[PDB]
């Protein structure tokens, strides 16, 4: 069964590119990472930093999670990310996304030993 | 990286008291939650008490509620456990934990090496 740490890598890590390389990136990646299987995931963020750098955020500034949990951490540096947002024209199973590049601090919830991101909470 | 320096463990008889102390060193920000966990020989590790860096939001394990009192220096990465009315069932290694959520061990990222507490009959 997929671990929470491996789910976070599948849903939110793309160290392969430094930024979204085209206007189709979210359409391709949302489908490729299985985020459009049973419905269109409405929003999702991909992080274009090394797995090591994103895992290190769990050692950085501790902040509250949006759901009230207190095991979230905010990256000390901005990171290259891509925000994926379903378009008004998207109809499952033909899910369609707007791709927007950003450079923002990320906030993740961390769990486990090793203590690693298991949830992407926000970017600021 | 960060060190959680623990002190205050010892050996006492049932009914006695002990005080555990923990200070996190080298963290540039403030751990919102810090707390105490314990692990007895053969048993699963369990949350004992936790609280937020403002001095509130205290949480206690059902078995220590009324006997143990957690405190912190407000706004600082310290946490303390006053342990009174000690029972043999409280014998365990006690661990400070920093940067986590409620008493959910897997949600805490920094752990001390542990301080042994032994309560005799």
């Amino acid at each position: 069964k997929e671990t929470a740490a491996a789910k976070f890598e599948r849903q939110h890590m793309d160290s392969s590119t430094s930024a979204a390389s085209s206007s189709n990136y979210c359409n391709q990646m949302m489908k490729s990472r299985n985020l459009t299987k049973d419905r269109c995931k409405p929003v999702n963020t991909f992080v274009h930093e090394s797995l090591a750098d994103v895992q290190a955020v769990c050692s950085q500034k501790n902040v509250a999670c949006k759901n009230g949990q207190t095991n979230c951490y905010q990256s000390y540096s901005t990171m290259s990310i891509t925000d994926c947002r379903e378009t008004g024209s998207s109809k499952y199973p033909n899910c369609a996304y707007k791709t927007t590049q950003a450079n923002k601090h990320i906030i993740v919830a961390c769990e486990g030993n090793p203590y690693v991101p298991v949830h992407f909470d926000a970017s600021v | 990286q960060v060190q959680l320096v623990e002190s205050g463990g010892g050996l006492v008889q049932a009914g006695g008291s002990l005080r555990l102390s923990c200070a996190a060193s080298g963290y540039p920000w403030t751990y919102i939650y810090m707390g105490w966990f314990r692990q007895a020989p053969g048993k699963e590790r369990e949350g004992v008490a936790a609280m937020d860096s403002g001095g509130g939001g205290t949480l206690y394990a059902d078995s220590v509620k009324g006997r143990f009192t957690i405190s912190r220096d407000k706004g600082k990465n310290t946490v303390y456990l006053q342990m009174d009315s000690l029972k043999p069932e409280d014998t365990a290694t006690y661990y400070c934990a920093a940067g986590g959520d409620a008493l959910v061990a897997t949600r805490y990222g920094r752990w001390g090496q542990g301080t042994q507490v032994t309560v005799s009959s």
